RNA sequence: UAAGGUGAUAUGAACCGUUAUAACCGGCGAUUUCCGAAUGGGGAAACCCAGUGUGUUUCGACACACUAUCAUUAACUGAAUCCAUAGGUUAAUGAGGCGAACCGGGGGAACUGAAACAUCUAAGUACCCCGAGGAAAAGAAAUCAACCGAGAUUCCCCCAGUAGCGGCGAGCGAACGGGGAGCAGCCCAGAGCCUGAAUCAGUGUGUGUGUUAGUGGAAGCGUCUGGAAAGGCGCGCGAUACAGGGUGACAGCCCCGUACACAAAAAUGCACAUGCUGUGAGCUCGAUGAGUAGGGCGGGACACGUGGUAUCCUGUCUGAAUAUGGGGGGACCAUCCUCCAAGGCUAAAUACUCCUGACUGACCGAUAGUGAACCAGUACCGUGAGGGAAAGGCGAAAAGAAC
RNA sequence: AGGACCGAACCGACUAAUGUCGAAAAAUUAGCGGAUGACUUGUGGCUGGGGGUGAAAGGCCAAUCAAACCGGGAGAUAGCU
RNA sequence: CGAAGGUGUGCUGUGAGGCAUGCUGGAGGUAUCAGAAGUGCGAAUGCUGACAUAAGUAACGAUAAAGCGGGUGAAAAGCCCGCUCGCCGGAAGACCAAGGGUUCCUGUCCAACGUUAAUCGGGGCAGGGUGAGUCGACCCCUAAGGCGAGGCCGAAAGGCGUAGUCGAUGGGAAACAGGUUAAUAUUCCUGUACUUGGUGUUACUGCGAAGGGGGGACGGAGAAGGCUAUGUUGGCCGGGCG
RNA sequence: UACGGUGCUGAAGCAACAAAUGCCCUGCUUCCAGGAAAAGCCUCUAAGCAUCAGGUAACAUCAAAUCGUACCCCAAACCG
């Protein structure tokens, strides 16, 4: 029921990052994907004294709505929409616009 | 928030 | 583990149940009360699987 | 002075307590009304 | 309370209107007695609570025949 | 029978204080929690069994909870019962 | 259904999984401490003390079940006197209590108006109590009408603020009839012939259909500005789908969705068909509701306040006829008309919303809107009944400030 | 012996001062009356709103009494402001 | 390439008002013509919230009273310790009951509380502490009184009341001394004891009620005797001779 | 001695007098106003059972459960 899932290489659609790609590290349940290389923050990590002193400006990813992001096609070389199909026994999804099967 | 004692009332004449 | 206790004679599967509360469910509260328990995902599961043999063991037993 | 609330938990129990309440009809009532209230503390208990 | 084991009458409320037709809410009760009818089929006495016209009721019915409609109304006669 | 499986239900966790150290190495006495709803003869068959050691007599008092504050909520810890559980000269734990 | 999860404040730690016994959703089951109708007894609620019968490692001492009241029925006992009853014991079934409004019944004010106030009105209103259902009540004429006729009850609009009632003051206020919704009639007071024939009720099966999980589900880019574009411009596409929401500013083609097309292992709602059981058909001949109608005294309700007052109900005292008889047709008499009481059941149109699902608002936008948009009937006050607040917004994303 | 006397605890409040937005929504200071009885006090109960209770002041009935408090008729009514 | 709102300016109409625009602000507003008002506040000893005023003024809450040195700390009249002064001492001392509910004790902090400061505290956070056969509660029983199977009465609700059942402020069984914790101690430890039940063994023996009887079981006041708690003195012991 | 306190050791430890509202005393006297109840405890038997069951004496053994227990308690902790 995912149209995007945990190990699939997108595209960001909208935001500072527009044409960049990269691939999803992990999906949030309120609709944010984390992807690296993308949402670059610089955290103000504060050193806790607990058994490690990182100190500095950190160099997190921040998380990004799903919807501002599709999967790469790696065919066509541009954003693709992906829907569902029934093509074996469980359910998988196929893409759009020379329809394929991921 | 309270009230006050009333200022003490003179003694009431009569005809 | 639904299964795998399923199919267990009666008091044999009550004598592994009484022996769940004779070890860890046991064991483990006494570990993790000094601060010697590391783990603490082996509390929660200990009592479920509990509740499974109880579960299995009112379902054999008559109804 | 002495004050009009000299407190003792016996005599309020005996008062307005629960079972106190419930030996009545009119005091029944008023738990009705409490709960029709939604007020979490019913009567004088423990 | 006072109510006829034969006819059931109860006390009901009403005006006591005056000369000057004032309204003043009063009871009519019934004129109940603690009367012991002889039975000739258990050969006994049965005291009942019935008004005085519920006794012009009985004496025209039968004694057992108003006590089986006192025994189908669930009444302790 | 069904006895054995209530005591290992009794004992919770094993109290330690400054009180509490001083009972061992002096009086000879184990302080642990137990259950709520746990009597004498409860807490002592249980350490009789689960720890292979001789109860002389057990003292208990029921610790009630502290009424703290988590910021603005008004909290209150759960009253909970300890034990003075006396060994014998032979003591193991 | 699933590649993500171990509810939130609220991170963290330790883990469970990745096409399947992670998690999630629903159906069916198990567990369900104590109080509370509380129901073993008691009691200051979440407490104390038990009794009986069974099953058991150290007589140690535990485990389970039962034991409340009342009503009905059955069984066994059982006085004061023989019998017998009252009473007692045991067994089975039902009830007890809670819940916003609607309904029926039993009680029932005053403030107010009359410019006072007692008749009256307010008002059978507020409130108290009892009872029941999903609707409740009523309900198939001893009815209306007029001597033409209509035919159960219930609800809406006229009739009509009319006729009337009323310190004829204030005020109260119809009916007949008509137009509509919805229309369903039956059983006993009794015997025979025929007996299960319509009829409903209780349980199974079959089919249809709905609910409780859900699935598929269309269509776009470039470029400008801008932090970011969905915004401007340019050229395309879908549309039984621009209902709506989110997405870094206003998106039909980014997503969730929507129209539309589908889906239920299991549990049921409803509609019929049908199996079984109970139930009672149809015809003939009868029967056809007594301390009742009515009357006297005193009230109550009918718009009708006793007035010329018809009608019904009732506290008390009386008291017929009985279908060749009686009631009503508004004091009452005679004639005609009509109906049949003193025994009962009944769906529909009708009222309400504690609660659930969907949708809408020339309703509010935080002194407003429910008291409460923020863990509000909360903090707080009062012994108690009860009263009762204030308190919304950083940012797109904490990136919430290393040093 | 004493509803005896003086006088502490205790009960009460006669005089004066202070206090009158007080230390206190009747108290303190200095004196006062009873102080073995019709005394005082603790605890647990009973009597309630046209009612209770009153060695009786129309005093008390939770700091409110010629009819307590709360909720409801009720947005009573007001020729008045 | 900047809406509404806010804040200024320049014009404009007889007027309620309108237009343009500087700055902030940041995403909504709305021409013209019609329609519907929760449609225009200075007053109601109007309500809610905020801020002045008197004014840095009274007061800082019994006239029992503080003075000095050292320590801690950024800071000491108020904290700690030591040396002097004063107050209560039938209490302003030490135990409880009721009533409170961790205020107890330790570590740590001075943002808010303390009518001043505060390294201080009954203030915030964290941790610890409440040990019972002999104390009390629970339990046996009962007074006043409550409930109340049946029963009587009452329109309903309900009222009274028997058996019974609750209900202490009363009656019933039993432990003292010493020591110990930062906080518990007739409860913990040592010493020495006491009471009530169950079970088993032995030896005798008739036991046995919601029943009878005894006892529990009782008023005020007064006086005397013997005592004791306790105090004083002497003796004894230790220290002293300033 | 972290200087808070801890460990060890430890003599005398008697007599006389005074003396309570406290004890004997729920006593005695006196007075009138005439001064709770039931349970525990002792005893007796009824219905019943007697080789029993139970009761008394001695010994051994077990058990005495649950809750309250910190602190203020004439007060900055209760009511105001």
């Amino acid at each position: 029921a995912a149209k995007i899932r945990r190990d699939d290489e997108v595209i960001v659609l909208t935001g500072k990052d527009k044409g960049k790609r990269g691939k999803v590290k992990n999906v949030l349940s309120s609709g944010k994907v984390i992807v690296e290389g993308i949402n670059l923050v610089k955290k103000h990590q504060k050193p806790v004294p607990a058994l490690n002193q990182p100190g500095g400006i950190v160099e997190k990813e921040a998380a990004i709505q799903v919807s501002n992001v599709a999967i790469f096609n790696a065919a066509t070389g541009k954003a693709d929409r992906v829907g569902f199909r029934f093509e074996d026994g469980k359910k998988v999804r196929f893409f759009k616009s020379n329809s394929e099967t991921i | 928030p309270r009230p006050r004692p009333r200022p003490r009332p003179r003694p009431r004449p009569r005809p | 583990m639904k299964a795998k206790e399923l199919r267990e004679k009666s008091v044999e599967e009550l004598n592994t149940e009484l022996l769940n509360l004779l070890r860890e469910q046991f064991n483990l509260r006494m570990q993790a009360a000094s601060g010697q328990l590391q783990q603490s995902h082996l509390l929660k599961q200990v009592r479920r699987d509990v509740a499974r043999v109880k579960t299995l063991l009112n379902e054999k037993a008559g109804a | 002075m002495k004050r009009t609330f000299q407190p003792s938990v016996l005599k309020r129990n005996r008062s307005h307590g629960f079972r106190a309440r419930m030996a009545t009809k009119n005091g029944r009532q008023v738990l009705a009304r409490r709960r029709a209230k939604g007020r979490a503390r019913l009567t004088v208990s423990k | 309370s006072r109510v006829c084991q034969v006819t059931g009458k109860r006390p009901v409320t009403g005006n006591n209107r005056s000369h000057a037709l004032n309204a003043t809410k009063r009871r009519f009760l019934p004129n109940l007695h603690s009367h012991r009818f002889w039975v000739e089929s258990e050969k006994r006495f049965v005291t009942l609570r019935v008004s005085a016209k519920g006794m012009r009721v009985i004496d025209k019915k039968g004694i057992d025949t108003v006590l089986a409609e006192l025994r189908a109304r669930g009444e302790k006669y | 029978m069904i006895r054995e499986e209530r005591l290992l239900k009794v004992l919770r966790a094993p109290h330690v204080s400054e009180k509490a150290s001083t009972a061992m190495e002096k009086s000879n006495t184990i302080v642990l929690k137990v259950a709520k709803d746990a009597t004498k003869a409860e807490i002592k068959a249980a350490v009789q069994k689960l720890f292979e050691v001789e109860v002389e007599v057990v003292n208990t008092l029921v610790v009630k909870g502290k009424v703290k504050r988590h910021g603005q909520r008004i909290g209150r810890r759960s009253d909970w019962k300890k034990a003075y559980v006396t060994l014998k000269e032979g003591q193991n734990l």
